[PDB]
């Protein structure tokens, strides 16, 4: 019903499990046997995981809806790291 | 009214008055609302006014913004690569 | 009572109605003048449910209209009297 | 998708002659040269 | 470290990662955090040396798969004939771990889909399970598995969980998914249960009675389906039973078909099971249906035969209706049916209602006197019921072969029933013609219809003459007038009396354009009741005067002695009564005999109409081919005499038809 997502910098990110089930890797993590829910990450920094989560919220909320679809701002120095963790999370 | 937030201390992603908002905060954190205050960087949010009055100022892909109470009355940043 | 009185009260009768010929069934074909002819009793098409088409002739012999009409096309002479019929 | 659209945002600020030297991800620079418009 | 590409050791992540793999296998306990670490411990491997390296992880993983499969092959081989038990714990301790490993290698394959033999690690692990089953186990196990199904009769029950896991374990592995299941298991089980039910088919058939055999095999099938649903996959439910019903039934069907003759001539359950079993057979039903037809022919004919000399059509109608009710109860009750059996009933009773004694066939006339008899006054029965009895009569009418003579007779039935005020209800006698009309059509009930209308037209017409009577200067009877083509009644051939007909007849000449009326005298009444209130039969016989004898006034007025001599009837009944005749002191076979010909000429007219109707639409026919189509057309009127159609042709070639030369039969049409 609710899962946690921890970054390597220490910032926690609690959100419902289905909001985290978007990326195949995380739905493969909660599929981990044991019962297991709380999840951590020892290689993804916070300034990247925050952007990944803010990316989740949009296309979880706004998809196939009725509105003019805007663009997506990405910082020109984290875009490398955001691209890397984007390759990691299979999303 | 249909607004996303960035309530921080921990950053939880959830989504009508301020009291029911403190219920949503109480969802997993499991603490009564009388132990929580809400500030917008310079101000105090009252419970007598609704959420829409206190919006669509926070897009869903980058929304914006919690001072707990220790005894009785409420008291008391990401990285950057080179 | 009386023996020979015989007062004649209520009478009754019954009678058929046909057209002004004998007829022996409109000799052109061998059906009755008031019963459907060959093309109509066989055609199974539209027709009046009680009198298809009774056609009197000026020669004072009445036939079915389209019997004496088809016969009228193939040969103008009247069948019964070898003259011109109408 | 976050991966492919971050690729698209990066390709707007990286020369086509620097798709291998950036050393972003060694299983990804083989994809920096496969995504036209 | 960070997610930046770091060249990491090859055993550091491989020890804890490997032990984590072995912990996921068999559903052993794995920690909530190490599982959260393995994805990093694989992404770090698949990136930086400074080249991808998943090709190693795939091969090593396949090696561990092989070693594990062979270990459980030595454990499974150790199990003496219980290879399926440790094999059940093996698969049920292997599937969830396999899927969890497939989820554990997501990034291993998302950068590997662009490079594919034997990708999809999950499909490859299940491929290794296939490498466990291709072993002589596939020869052993099924032999050891069917042995637990071979114990079918009284050999129950093992764990449906274990065997259902073993058999269900075959339809799980595929990139034609049912191929392995069909080849390895479905053919041997199929043919072996085929042998089983052949052997036990002959074993049961030697043991039991016929009805006991059918009861037993029905129970056996009802159990067999539940068994197949306990053990097998649904993809064979239709097939497996199809073998069973093919060997226990339809493999001996001569026997069942032989006992059918007996069983359908017993009103007694065994016959219901007979239908049930014969129905699922290639050819099971036809003999049974045939025998029900013959049965109903026999019992029916038997009912309609017991009434000879008893001069009752009511018993004949009620008897045929009795049979029909009997067998409709039968067929609807026990046979889940039907339409075939119902049609057999219809054919049988079709042949019952037509007698061929030397007459002939005595059915239509009786079915005319049933209506005429059931419509008279009889001052008796009760209405609101006569229409019910006619509603029953609709069927016995339905089966008549010759509706022709039924029509021609009911015409005179209705004629005498109207022209002499014999009917009981105009509103009802109309509804009868409504019944005949909704049974045959417009052509069949036309003369009847306007034959019924001439009574209303005659009433209104009588009113109009009542007005025209006193409508001039200065100035007692009522008349029926008839359309003269719809009425079979004839004149049957004396001078005007008190007169008064012409003072009335000028009305019918002025009201209609050119209608010629002819007066019928055969059916005219008078005024009865001498004065001496309480028989009084005087309607015809218009003589009305000494007192004089019969042969002493042979010199009557102008009238012929054809029917006059038969009516001189008044000196016979009451009022005149050769020696001495004193005044009173107080108060159809031959018709039908010569009626039998109008049916003949009406058939000639009807078949003539068929000849023209057919020869116009289609252009030319050979002499044979026009016939069988005249027959096809006039089917429901009567069976026409081929002796009549040919002469009818030879009559119509004198009027509409021409024929040139008979080398090949040929008949053309002329306008
Ligand atoms: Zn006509
Ligand atoms: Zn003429
Ligand atoms: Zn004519």
């Amino acid at each position: 019903m609710y899962v946690k997502l921890i970054s390597s910098d220490g910032h926690e990110f609690i959100v419902k499990r289905e909001h985290a089930l978007t990326s195949g890797t995380i739905k493969a993590m909660l599929s981990g046997p044991g019962q297991a829910n709380e999840v951590n990450f020892r290689e993804i920094p916070s300034h990247v995981l925050s952007k990944v989560c803010m990316y989740f919220t949009y296309k979880v909320r706004y998809t196939n809806s009725s509105t003019e679809i805007p663009e997506f701002p990405i910082a020109p120095e984290i875009a490398l790291e955001l691209l890397m963790a984007a390759n990691f999370l299979d999303c | 009214m249909d607004v996303f937030l960035m309530i921080r201390r921990t950053t939880i992603f959830t989504d009508s008055t301020v009291f029911e908002l403190k219920r949503i905060v109480e969802g997993i954190l499991k603490r009564p609302p009388d132990e929580q205050r809400l500030y917008k960087d310079d101000q105090l949010l009252d419970d007598g006014k609704t959420l829409g009055e206190c919006s669509q100022t926070a897009r869903p892909q980058a929304p914006a913004t919690l001072a707990f109470r220790a005894d009785d009355t409420f008291e008391a940043p990401f990285s950057s690569p080179p | 009572a009386k023996k020979k009185r015989f007062e004649v009260k209520k009478w009754n009768a019954v009678a058929l109605w046909a057209w002004d010929i004998v007829v022996d069934n409109c000799a052109i074909c061998r059906n009755h003048i008031m019963d459907l002819c060959i093309e109509c009793q066989a055609n199974q098409a539209s027709a009046t449910s009680e009198e298809c088409t009774v056609a009197w002739g000026v020669c004072n012999h009445a036939f079915h209209f389209h019997c004496i009409s088809r016969w009228l096309k193939t040969r103008q002479v009247c069948p019964l009297d070898n003259r011109e019929w109408e | 998708t976050l991966k492919e659209r971050c690729l698209q945002v990066v390709r707007s600020l990286v020369k086509p002659e620097n798709y291998r030297r950036l050393d972003i991800v060694r299983s990804l620079y083989e994809d920096l040269e496969d995504h036209p418009n | 470290m960070s997610l930046k590409p770091r060249v990491v050791d090859f055993d550091e992540t491989w020890n804890k990662l490997l032990t984590t793999i072995k912990a996921v296998v068999m559903l052993e306990y794995v920690e909530r955090a190490t599982w959260n670490d393995r994805f990093s411990d694989i992404y770090a491997l698949c990136v930086a040396y400074p080249e991808p390296l998943g090709e190693r992880l795939y091969t090593e993983t396949k090696i561990f798969l092989e070693n594990h499969v062979r270990h459980l092959h030595k454990r499974v081989l150790e199990s003496e004939e219980q290879v399926l038990v440790m094999y059940h714990r093996y698969w049920e301790e292997y599937s969830k771990g396999a899927d969890y490993m497939d989820c554990l290698y997501r990034y291993l394959n998302t950068q590997f889909i662009k490079k594919n033999p034997l990708m999809e690690i999950g499909e490859l692990a299940l491929d290794m399970w296939r490498k466990l089953m291709v072993e002589p186990l596939q020869a052993i196990l099924i032999r050891m598995l069917l042995r637990e199904i071979k114990n079918d009769r009284g050999g129950e029950d093992p764990n449906q969980k274990v065997i259902h896991g073993v058999i269900n374990s075959f339809v799980h592995v595929e990139q034609f998914p049912l191929k392995f299941y069909q080849e390895i298991f479905e053919s041997p089980f199929l043919t072996e249960t085929g042998e089983y039910y052949k052997q036990e088919a002959s074993n049961l058939l030697q043991e039991s009675n016929c009805s006991q055999y059918m009861e037993k095999v029905l129970g056996r099938l009802k159990d067999e389906e539940i068994r197949c649903r306990k053990y097998l996959h649904p993809s064979s439910y239709t097939k497996v039973i199809h073998e069973c019903q093919q060997r226990m039934v339809a493999d001996h069907l001569q026997f069942l078909h032989a006992e059918c003759h007996n069983i359908i001539r017993q009103e007694k359950n065994d016959m219901a099971n007979m239908y049930v079993l014969l129905r699922a057979v290639s050819t099971g039903l036809p003999h049974m249906i045939q025998e029900l037809q013959n049965h109903i022919h026999d019992e029916g004919l038997r009912a309609t035969s017991n009434l000879t000399q008893e001069n009752m059509p009511t018993l004949f109608v009620e008897s045929v209706l009795e049979v029909h009710g009997k067998f409709v109860q039968l067929i609807n009750t026990v046979l889940n049916g039907d339409q075939h059996f119902m049609s057999a009933l219809d054919k049988a009773l079709t042949s019952v209602v037509n007698y061929r004694e030397p007459s002939v066939c005595k059915a239509p006339e009786l079915l005319a006197k049933y209506c005429d008899n059931l419509l008279k006054k009889s001052a008796g029965m009760t209405e609101n019921e006569v229409e019910d009895r006619l509603t029953s009569f609709i069927t016995v009418f339905k089966y008549i072969d010759d509706k022709d003579v039924f029509q021609k007779f009911y015409a005179r039935m209705l004629a005498k029933r109207l022209i002499h005020g014999l009917s009981m209800s105009m509103d009802s006698e109309e509804a009868m013609i409504n019944k005949l009309k909704q049974a045959c059509g417009y052509e069949f009930t036309s003369k009847l219809h306007r034959m019924y209308t001439d009574m209303s037209v005659s009433a209104d017409l009588n009113n109009k003459f009542n007005n025209f009577i006193k409508n001039q200067d200065t100035v007692s009877f009522q008349i029926y007038v008839l359309q003269a083509g719809a009425w079979p009644l004839t004149q049957a051939p004396p001078q005007e009396l008190e007169k008064s007909v012409q003072m009335f007849e000028l009305f019918y000449s002025q009201h209609f354009s050119g209608r010629k009326l002819t007066w019928l005298h055969y059916l005219c009444t008078g005024e009865v009741k001498m004065n001496l209130k309480p028989v009084a039969m005087v309607t015809t016989y218009q003589m009305a005067v000494s007192e004089v004898s019969y042969k002493e006034l042979q010199d009557s007025t102008q009238m012929n002695e054809k029917e006059l001599t038969k009516t001189i009837s008044l000196l016979d009944v009451k009022m005149i009564n050769e020696s001495s005749f004193s005044l009173n002191m107080n108060f159809t076979p031959q018709e039908m005999e010569q009626t039998r010909s109008a049916v003949d000429e009406d058939r000639k007219m009807y078949l003539q109409a068929a000849i023209v109707r057919i020869m116009k639409a289609r252009k030319v026919l050979r002499h044979n081919a026009l016939i069988q189509e005249v027959i096809s057309q006039s089917r429901a009127r009567f069976n026409p005499s081929i002796s009549m159609i040919k002469k009818c042709i030879e009559v119509l070639i004198d009027k509409y038809i021409e024929r040139s030369q008979a080398s090949a039969d040929e008949y053309s049409y002329v306008a």
